[PDB]
Order: structure tokens, then C-alpha cells, then sequence
């Protein structure tokens, strides 16, 4: 280089910050935590500086260090620590625009940093490091840290991500060791303690294990008899297909719009520690109850003389026959006018789907998703995910339909990034702006409102372009003063797949019964 | 280095790029920045388009890869400098960005001295990319002039005092001198064909005496160079006799500049919060228009390959080049 | 190929119509005319079949076979025969829009077909069939025959035709043979028979030596004194420059509209016989005289009692602080108000510019224009312009300005179009469109008009779609009956070209009155 061209009498800047507070504050933490008899010191804390490697992102790992049948085995969970002082180049890519060209700059999220090489690289400095060079390695699902936290003042939620990282890597070395699977028979025993659901509205969001608010409407969960069993957090969304449209510019001697239920969060119960595929099967069973007498329906029932303009239903008046925003909050905003609204604006039936992260706190079971909706390895994934529902199951689950003759799930080919905004007191997740809030918010003008649908899908437009056209619609609406975190892929589940899970299960055993 | 805080908006980074296939590091940053240059664009007024805009050089420290602050650097540097007349970068920072109304930054405050007294409704959808693109061409001579703030007590003090002492005086001479031999000793091409010394000055002083302070709002500290003259046109409206008061107080001959230097700090102190604190004094000044084209003529000619990209809804405004030949008189044939 | 794969016995088609017909019809006029002593016969009439040589359209060939200096030299001039029949391969361009690419298909033209292969192939053909393989070849200029024409009832025009190619061959030749050039001094004599400009105005088109119609507005003539000399016809358009409408939008404590004149016919006088450069040039050096008591704007008055939607100045209120079509047909039409009108609406100044064609009459001619304002032979075509000026002239020419320093006209890269269109009884040019009948038959609808406009001139869209937007637009206006013969370049003249020009025919001679 030119620094030691001149070789100068003076060093400046060390090039890391967070590292070194991040490992000092978690040593700190694993200390406190094995003294009063919390984890076993067995597993080991490590340190991964971003220099000294030629990495993007400095991220420290979480290692067990325990072999298997004689042979050495290691099992590592990452973390990453994006810091905004540090700012890496970003990407460039071309559109072609009449005869010229521009070229449109974004962004590097967390999700593109993990690249395999980054895996590889961490894979050989740890076995450099705990010296076992034939050791082999497999991960439990990176998280990254997000970089509004402050670490001199996160004790219990980082106290509880290292429980959490070192219960997953545990969890992920028992399930390579082979341990019997919990199949729903486990469950049921002399008792006739019925399991049962309590499916319950939401305004305010719920939150990670580090703070991050993601959007929940409706949470559907399990229940014993003190004991819960699952919890899965989703919200409602609303698409108008191109014929619904066409048959009211030209009419002809349905419903113009359909309903999409996006589940969120799939985690477990708070109280049970272990995170295995069975758990989150039995779990995701439960993103099929919420249809229970159109309970999906229930946020959109009017608000309790609240006007929360990004909720509104009177968007429908702006895209219908008639025209202007529905005076629903007048004294005719009784549930009965609002069921027959219902069932003459959306259609009974809904759509499922998932908005996958590559990068959650579940992100090695949503790798396997989105493995089996396309990609190279496609065939082991589904034979991966059906062997998987079969050893839950314990019956034959092939019989009900074949992965190889249906997909289990499409791409759709969409974008969702994560991140977070700040309004009154408590924030909220990024993901609230929808259509419906987008169309209540643009108060008509049909131009408006449709380029925001496009620009959310659009197959003939760049991706980059249409992450752009995202940020800059979000951006305009509710503040100024979003913050990004992360990127998540959507997926839609095909209706034989669910519709087959959930008879499966009851065939398999089923004793739950809910009231609504 | 220290927490005080220099008003920056365009800066101009100069950085190698690795052309071997961008192999074994993938979005890895490494070390590739040259240097950088952080400057602003301030409007001043004329007694065409009346309004003339000016660039400033503010900060001209280099990367901190390297260690070594050296003249060489700094030439390469203002070499750096010049390029944004390309694409217009410069206007750049008055472009509206949806979804904020910070105010004193807009540019609909020219409306204020155009012929009619109304405010440009900037930020509402009528306001598009083609009809900013007017405004400018309407508005401000798409010609920029080149200012630099010299700090006699600032970073690169023991560099800025050789311009300082060229800007004119009793070693003016001695400093063209010097300059002319540092410039020379970057590229060995001879510097004296493409521009001499003698022949007409580098820099001129404009008489200005800014200074370098601070100012809190929002939960954070900036630059008392924020009030520029368009934040004064939107923080005063359209009101008169108060703007060019203010321009007034930044720079007359015909008074003493202790009394205009008080008036400035009053409207300092007015306009924007009385928090606001001192801390050392600067000098502007002007380079000479044609210095930094040969500048950029000897290090283009030296050979330095530099790449641009980008540059500035898209239906067609008049042809821009028939105005050429308008063969003005007749033949008057007898 | 697969014909002769079967061997069958029959053969259908031959490949070639019009040409048989024109070569009798062609023999019959030399005939005719040669009997009754009206050209030598000297000169050779021949064929070239387009199947014979691999050659997209068959043109027959004029030749006059005289030898000089003891070496072999041939002069030919092309005529060109498209034939409506035969149809060939259109040319493909590709657009990409989006991510999207799409592919516009464009006719091919008359110009784009007499490509240097073509030379050479009818260089090396008459080379063969004259028996002189060592001449040398050169062109008088090749002109088109319009496939609207029919063979069997075109005698006289034809006759002309080939009355005027073999002059024109004559003309070349003798030129390659050096003769005296004609300065101005040869028309001035003893008697002070001075010449004068009868500047005139004409609604009616000129017609071609064939039939195909030119638009022309305004001609100005010279003459002695029965006895003519020049007649340069020419129209005026109007455009817009950009700071006009900024002026208006958004003002500041000139005119909205710039005044352009357009020379498309240079012809010279009926009677004279021969072609040389200073006839051109002392014709052109008119083009400048109709400024005088700004006669150029004659068209823009208004005419006698007759609307014509395509001529109606009150598209000049669409365009200004005003509003709605100005009703300039009412009693105040008088010719005071009208230069008013003219004098706040326009400048005072035109600007000079020539829709040069390159398969005009005068094609070689215009193709050193051409050369003269870009491409690689660009010097060679300044020194030979200023050296046929000077040869004009007599005197020093170089004095009043240098070639070198600026140039004599720019390109602007822009394509016009020629074409014809039926209303009513006589049909006239397609070049009547311009942009003043534009903006009336829009009348108003600001974005119409600037896309038409912008579809005429864009820096920033492919050629190709601009000549199919313009043509669907020419379509869309006029009716629906357009035809197009050939394509033209507009390139404009600089001001010092002509403001020195002038200056150096007075000095040397400009014995001219004009009375307006």
C-alpha cells in the first residue's frame, strides 16, 4: 500500500468497536450465569474479529464443543454485530431506462453477508481454534444483533439470548445424536385433559427475544387442562385478483377482493425449552384454526371508538362501485352490517401465507422452507420435510397425497424487509403498512395506490428497483424515522397441504375443541 | 478529530478499485479509500439568471488508511474537488427528498425574489423531477464558482497559511513560488505551460471573515455554516429590506467589518437558537475560475483513469441549441 | 436449396416486373427523341436485374462512354425501380424498457438500399459490358422513380427524366474535364440590365420532375432586366426554446417562440440547362434575401377568407399567459394587429436550416453537405466548399471567415421524412405536418403536443422509435392515405456561413433591387 510507502511514526483507529464490548459484556453474563448454577460451563464463548479474517460482518460464535461415537463433532451458533460506524460498500446494479442507462445503489443487508464462504471461513477458525481439525460442523441458526441496542444497558434480554443460543446449539447436537421424536401420543395420556384454543386480538405488537417488535393481529395458542404448549402470532392482509377489477370497468350478465392470512411468528411456548421440527409442526397446525367462524375477520371488525386510520375499512368504499371513504364510524357500526360488508366485499375462503427470514430467531427451520419451494436441493428438501411430518405423525402421512405430484409451497417471488418505526411512546414493526393502511392513507386517487401495489410486485421490474420504490413509499408514510433490520422472503403454503396436516393430525389424534 | 462538527452535505470520495475478478473477499471494505472532499453550495446574488451559485470547500482531509498528511495529498485532493460540475452534482442537495419538510433548505425561498411573491408548493406532487429541473435553468446560471474557507487555525493550518499568504501581501510573491513548485512536484509535466504565475493570480479573498462555531437543536450539535443565504430567505419568508440586510451584514465595503461581524452574530442569534457557541475565525476566498481547469487538465494529461457514473420527469423541454444562430440583420440591399 | 432436392418439372414466377417495362418504355423515348434529333445518341441506356447480382432493389443505369486524356473514363447515373411486388427484409432493432426487451421492425428506405457495395457491384457491371475494365467510375447523383407512377402513361415526365439524367451526366463529366468555371462576372456586361427578386407566396405545392410534390411557402426568384435565373423554395416552421417556457412558469423581474426557415427546393432556373456548384451556390446566396422586411413571415398572415385548420395562428394561443384558440378570423384580422402579434410572439431573427436529401435531383451535391458537417471526410469537404466558393467568387473568400475555426453547418441529428398525402383534388407534401398545424389540430392538450414534439427531436430515444412514432403520428393527422418515397437530413446552417456569404457577393458583385 501507500500507509507504509512513507512509514510514518504514528497509528490511528483501531478499526473495531462493538467486538470488544460484545465480548466483554458476555463473559461477564456466562460468569454470572454458571456461578448461581444456570448453564453448564461445558460450552465455550468465542471471538471472530472482522480484520483478521477478511469478513464483512464481525460476528462471535457460540460453541459446545461435545464429541459423538468416538468421533469429534462441533456444533456453533453464530452472532452477528452489524455496527453503523463501519459502513461496507454497497451494491450497484444497471437498468436500462429508453437509450440510457442508471445505476440504482442498495444497500447490504445481514442476510447477504452470511454467504457460504463466511460459513467456511468460521468453520476453519474454530477448528483452528478448540483444535480439532476433523471436527464436524453444523449450525443452529444465526441471529444477528440488532444495532439500535445499547450493550452496557441490555442485561436480561442479552442474558436470555445466550440461554437461548446455547439451549438451540444443544438442541441441534441432541438431534444429530438421534433421540426419540415427541409424536402427539406423548401428549394424550389417562387424563382427559383436552387440549384447547384461546385465539385472541392484538393491538400492540409482540416482541423478540432482543426487542424487536414484529406486527401481530391474531395469536392462536395451546392449552392444557398454567401450562401452554404453542403460540403463533400472524396478521391479515388483503390482494385484489385481475378479474374482480375487470368485472367492474366491464361488467358481464366472487368478490373484488381476497384475503391473505401472513403468519409471523411461529414460536413456541415461553415455558418449554426444547425447539425441535415436531414442535414446530404441531405448532404451525394451528395457523389453520384461526378460520373458525371467520375468526381471521376479527381485526377488522371496528376498532372500540378508536379511529386508527392505518386500519380503517373504509378503503373498501375507495375501490368499489360506489365511491368516497364508508362513514362506518357513525352509529351503524354494529357487527351485524359489518358481517353482511364482509361477506359482499371479500371473498369466505382465505390464503396462507409465510413471511420467511433467512435470519430469525428460527432461521435454520425456515432455510429448510425455503430450500423446498425451489433451488437446486429441492427433492431432499421435501423428502427431508415429509419424513419429518411422518416420524410426528408415526402414521402414514404419504397416503393423505404425494410431496413429489404437489409443491408444498411457492416463492411468489417477493421481498419483505423487516425493520421498525417510531410513533407516540411504543414502537411498532415495519410490516404494519399492508395495502389496506397504504390505500386509507392515499384517501383515493387510484394512481397512487395502484403504483404502491406494483411497486410491492411487479414481475417485470428489477428487484433492487422495487426494494427502492418500497423504502421510498415507506418512507413517505408514517414518518420519516423507519429503521431496518433484516430481509424475508414470502411464501404462499398450497391449500392440499394444509388442508391434508390438519386431517392428518386429527386422524393422528385431535382432542381440542374451542368455543366462538 | 475533536467533536466539533463541520457542515458538509456533497462529499466527493476518490478510492482504487480492484479489477482482478473481486475474488476471496466478498464484501469486504479492506482498504481502497484515496481521500475525500466535503463540501456545500451556497447561493449568492448578482445586482440572465440573477442567482450564482458557489461551491465551498470545507473539509479536504484525506482517508484515514493513510497516515501521512503531505501537499501532494492535498492537490490530489482539490483535483478531487472539481469533480461534481459533471451531472450537475452540485445541485444535488437542493433537490427536495420526499417526506421531509426540515425547512430552511428548500428551494421554492427563490420564489420569494422572482417576479411573483409566492412559495413554490415544493413539496406537493406537482413539484416533479422535470419541473425542478426547469426551475434551475429559469432560476440559477448552470456555471459554478469554486470558493474555498481557509482556517488559519484549523486542520490543515500549516498548508492553508501558503494559500493565505498567496491571496495577496508581502510574501505573495514568495508563496506563488512555493505553490507553483509543490504543484509541480506532483506530476512533472510542467506546470508553467498549462498556467503560469506571474500572469494572473490563484485566489482571491472576498472579504468575508466567517467563522468556524456551533449550534445545538434536535439532541445533536452542528455547524454555524448552516445558515447559508437561501436558509435566511426561508427563515425570514419573503419579507425585504431584512434579507439583504443580511447579506449586507455578510459583506459591504462601505463599513468597517467589526460593525457587520456584530450584525452577523445578532442574526445568528436570531434566526437560528441562541445556543449557539464560538469557536475560532476563518477566511473565504475565491479560486480563479481557469486554475482549476488547467488543475484538472495537467492531472487528466498525467494520466489518472477516474471513473463517473450516475449523474441527473423525462419528456422533451425544447431543443437547448437552435438559440445558436440567429443570424441577426438583413442584407439592407440597396 | 430444396427446389432442386425433387427435380419437378415447372417453373413459376420470374422475379421481375417493372423492369421489362421500363427498359421498353425507356428505348422507345431514346428512340423517339434521337430520331427527331433531341440527344445524341452517344449515350448508352442499360439493365440490371436484381436477381442477377445479388442486389436488394434493380436500377437501370445512364452512361455516356466518352474517354479523356487518352485514358478511359465513364460517367453513370443510377435510376432506382422499387417495386411495390417485391417486398424486402424489414431491419430490427431492439428497445429494452424495464427489464423488459421488445423489438420494433422499420421499413427500409431508398437511401439505406444505394449502400457502396451496391456502387461498386453497378461500377464492376458496366465495367463488363462496356468493355473497359481501366475506366474510371463516377455518379451524377441517383434518383428514385416513385412506385406510384405508372410505366404506361407517364411519357412526358419520363422524357424529362431522362432528358435531365444525361445533362446531368454531361454536366459531370465535362466538370471532371475542367471547364471555366462561371463567376458573377460573366452575367454583369455593358448594358446595366440588373438583376432583381420577385419574392412570391404560393398555397399550392411545386412539383418534382416526376410528380412527386415538395412543400413550398415562400420562392424567391432571380431575374434580369422572359429570362430566369434562380428559384429557391422554402417554408417556415416555429419551435420552442427551452428557457421561453421557463419564463413562463416560473418568471423573473425575447419571445415564447423561435422562428426556423427550412430550404428544401435549391432548383435552378427551368430554362438554363447545366448543373455546376456556383449555380447551386449563387442560388442559395437568395435563400437569404426573403429576411428583407421580414417577407418570411408572409405565410403567417392570414389568408383571404380561408380557414385551414393546418395553417390557423391562433395555435398561438394555446401556447402563451392566454388562453383558448385566439379568434383572429373575427374583423380585426387586420394586417397592423397581425405584426403586433408577430412582433411579441417571435423573434424578430430566423434561423437558416435544409432538409438536405441524399437521393434528391441534386443528391451529389447535397452529399457533400453531408460530408461537410461530420463523419470522417470532413476537411476535404470544407476545402472543397470553400474553393468552389472562391472559384465563384474570383476573390479572397478566405478573408471574410475560415473554414477551420467554425463550422459550416451541424448535422443536429434529425431525420425527416418525405411522403405525399391525397385531400380533396391535388395532393401535396407530407412534410405539411410541422409543428404549428400540430399544436392547432390538437388544440390545446399540452401533453399531445409535446409528445409529438418530443417524438420529433429526443436526444434520448433510439432513431428507429422516433420514426415510428413520428409515422404513427403522421398517420393519426391528415388521414390515413400517407405515402412515404424517401428520408432526408435537416442540418442548419451557421449564422456566420451566410452573414459572410452575402457580404462577399456584394463585395464581389450584387447588382440587386427588391421592392416590399
Amino acid at each position: 500500500g501507500i500507509n507504509s510507502q512513507f512509514t510514518r511514526s504514528g497509528n490511528v483507529q483501531g478499526g473495531d468497536a462493538r467486538a470488544s464490548e460484545a465480548l466483554t459484556v458476555f463473559t461477564r453474563l456466562k460468569e454470572q450465569a454458571v456461578a448461581q448454577q444456570d448453564l453448564a460451563d461445558d460450552f465455550s464463548i468465542l471471538r471472530f474479529d472482522r480484520d483478521q479474517h477478511q469478513v464483512g460482518w464481525s460476528s462471535l460464535v457460540i460453541a459446545k464443543q461435545i464429541s459423538l461415537n468416538g468421533q469429534p463433532v462441533i456444533a456453533v451458533r453464530p452472532l452477528i454485530l452489524p455496527n453503523n460506524s463501519i459502513e461496507l460498500p454497497k451494491r450497484k446494479t444497471n437498468i436500462v431506462n429508453g437509450m440510457q442507462t442508471d445505476v440504482i445503489e442498495s444497500d447490504i443487508d445481514v442476510g447477504t453477508v452470511f454467504s457460504a464462504q463466511y460459513f467456511n471461513r468460521l468453520s476453519t477458525y474454530v477448528q483452528n481454534t478448540l483444535g480439532k481439525p476433523g471436527a464436524k460442523v453444523v449450525l443452529a441458526g444465526p441471529f444477528p444483533i440488532p444495532a439500535d441496542l445499547v450493550l452496557k444497558d441490555s442485561e436480561l434480554q442479552l442474558r436470555n439470548l445466550l440461554i437461548k443460543s446455547v439451549n438451540a446449539c444443544d438442541d441441534i447436537l441432541a438431534l444429530h445424536s438421534g433421540e426419540r421424536p415427541f409424536t402427539i401420543a406423548g401428549l394424550k395420556g389417562q387424563q382427559g385433559e383436552t387440549l384447547a384454543a384461546k385465539v385472541d386480538i392484538r393491538t400492540q405488537p409482540l416482541h423478540d427475544t432482543v426487542g424487536n417488535p414484529i406486527r401481530a393481529d391474531i395469536v392462536v395458542t395451546t392449552q392444557r387442562v398454567d401450562v401452554k404448549l404453542n403460540q403463533v402470532a400472524m396478521f391479515t392482509n388483503l390482494e385484489r385478483t385481475p378479474q374482480a377489477q375487470a368485472q367492474t370497468l366491464f361488467p358481464n350478465q366472487p368478490a373484488p377482493w381476497v384475503a391473505s392470512v401472513v403468519i409471523t411468528d411461529v414460536r413456541n411456548a415461553d415455558g418449554i425449552q426444547a425447539n425441535t421440527p415436531e414442535m414446530y409442526w404441531f405448532a404451525l397446525s394451528n395457523a389453520f384454526r384461526s378460520t373458525h367462524g371467520h375468526a381471521w375477520a376479527r381485526p377488522f371488525l371496528p376498532m372500540t371508538g378508536v379511529a386508527k386510520d392505518m386500519k380503517d375499512i373504509g378503503a373498501l368504499g375507495w375501490m368499489s362501485a360506489l365511491r368516497n371513504r364508508i362513514d362506518t364510524k357513525a352509529a351503524n357500526f354494529d357487527d351485524a352490517q359489518f358481517g353482511q360488508l364482509m361477506l359482499s366485499q371479500v371473498q369466505p375462503n382465505p390464503v396462507f401465507q409465510i413471511d420467511l427470514n433467512r435470519m430469525g430467531e428460527t432461521a435454520q427451520m425456515d432455510s429448510l422452507q425455503l430450500d423446498a419451494a425451489g433451488g437446486p436441493n429441492a427433492q431432499k428438501a421435501a423428502a427431508t420435510i415429509i419424513r419429518q411430518i411422518n416420524n410426528l405423525g408415526g402414521g402414514g402421512f404419504e397416503r393423505f397425497f404425494d410431496h413429489t405430484t404437489q409443491p408444498i409451497l411457492e416463492r411468489t417471488g417477493q421481498v419483505i424487509d423487516l425493520g421498525n418505526w417510531f410513533d407516540g411512546d411504543e414502537k411498532r414493526d415495519r410490516r404494519d403498512l399492508d395495502n389496506l393502511a397504504a390505500l386509507n392513507a392515499a384517501e383515493g386517487n387510484e394512481n397512487e395506490f395502484w403504483g404502491f401495489y406494483g411497486a410491492q410486485l411487479n414481475p417485470n421490474l428489477h428487484p433492487d428497483l422495487r426494494n427502492r420504490q418500497s423504502r421510498n413509499y415507506d418512507r413517505q408514510y408514517l414518518g420519516s424515522t423507519v429503521t431496518y433490520t433484516g430481509k424475508a422472503e414470502r411464501c404462499t403454503y398450497n391449500a392440499k397441504f394444509i388442508e391434508a396436516l390438519d386431517r392428518y393430525l386429527a386422524e393422528a389424534g385431535l382432542q381440542i375443541t374451542m368455543d366462538n | 478529530t475533536v467533536g466539533n462538527p463541520i457542515r458538509a452535505d456533497i462529499v466527493v470520495t476518490t478510492q482504487r478499485v480492484r479489477r482482478n475478478g473481486q475474488q476471496e473477499n466478498e464484501f469486504y471494505e479492506t482498504d481502497v479509500k484515496l481521500n475525500q472532499v466535503a463540501m456545500f453550495t451556497n447561493l449568492e446574488r448578482t445586482p440572465p439568471a440573477p442567482w450564482v451559485a458557489s461551491v465551498v470547500i470545507t473539509d479536504v482531509r484525506n482517508a484515514d488508511g493513510i497516515q501521512a498528511n503531505t501537499p501532494e495529498m492535498y492537490w490530489f485532493a482539490l483535483s478531487n474537488a472539481f469533480r461534481s460540475t459533471h451531472g450537475h452534482a452540485w445541485a444535488r442537495p437542493f433537490l427536495p427528498m420526499t417526506g421531509v419538510a426540515k425547512d430552511m433548505k428548500d428551494i421554492g425561498a427563490l420564489g420569494w425574489m422572482s417576479a411573483l411573491r409566492n412559495r413554490i408548493d415544493t413539496k406537493a406532487a406537482n413539484f416533479d423531477d422535470a419541473q425542478f429541473g426547469q426551475l434551475m435553468l429559469s432560476q440559477v446560471q448552470p456555471n459554478p464558482v469554486f470558493q474555498i474557507d481557509l482556517n488559519r487555525m484549523g486542520e490543515t493550518a500549516q498548508m492553508d497559511s501558503l494559500q493565505l499568504d498567496a491571496a495577496g501581501g508581502p510574501n505573495a510573491q514568495k508563496a506563488a513560488a512555493t505553490i507553483i513548485r509543490q504543484i509541480n512536484n506532483l506530476g512533472g509535466g510542467g506546470f508553467e505551460r498549462f498556467f503560469d504565475h506571474t500572469t494572473q493570480p490563484i485566489l482571491e479573498r472576498t472579504g468575508q471573515v466567517i467563522d468556524l462555531g456551533n449550534w445545538f437543536d434536535g439532541d445533536e450539535k452542528r455547524d454555524r455554516r448552516d445558515l447559508d443565504n437561501l436558509a435566511a430567505l426561508n427563515a425570514a419568508e419573503g419579507n425585504e429590506n431584512e434579507f439583504w440586510g443580511f447579506y449586507g451584514a455578510q459583506l459591504n465595503p462601505n463599513l468597517h467589518p467589526d460593525l457587520r461581524n456584530r450584525q452577523s452574530r445578532n442574526y445568528d442569534r436570531q434566526y437560528l437558537g441562541s445556543t449557539v457557541t464560538y469557536t475560532g475565525k476563518a477566511e473565504r476566498c475565491t479560486y480563479n475560475a481557469k486554475f482549476i481547469e488547467a488543475l484538472d487538465r495537467y492531472l487528466a494529461e498525467a494520466g489518472l483513469q477516474i471513473t463517473m457514473d450516475n449523474t441527473s420527469g423525462q419528456r422533451f423541454m425544447g431543443n437547448s441549441v437552435i438559440g445558436n444562430n440567429m443570424v441577426s440583420g438583413q442584407a439592407q440591399v440597396h
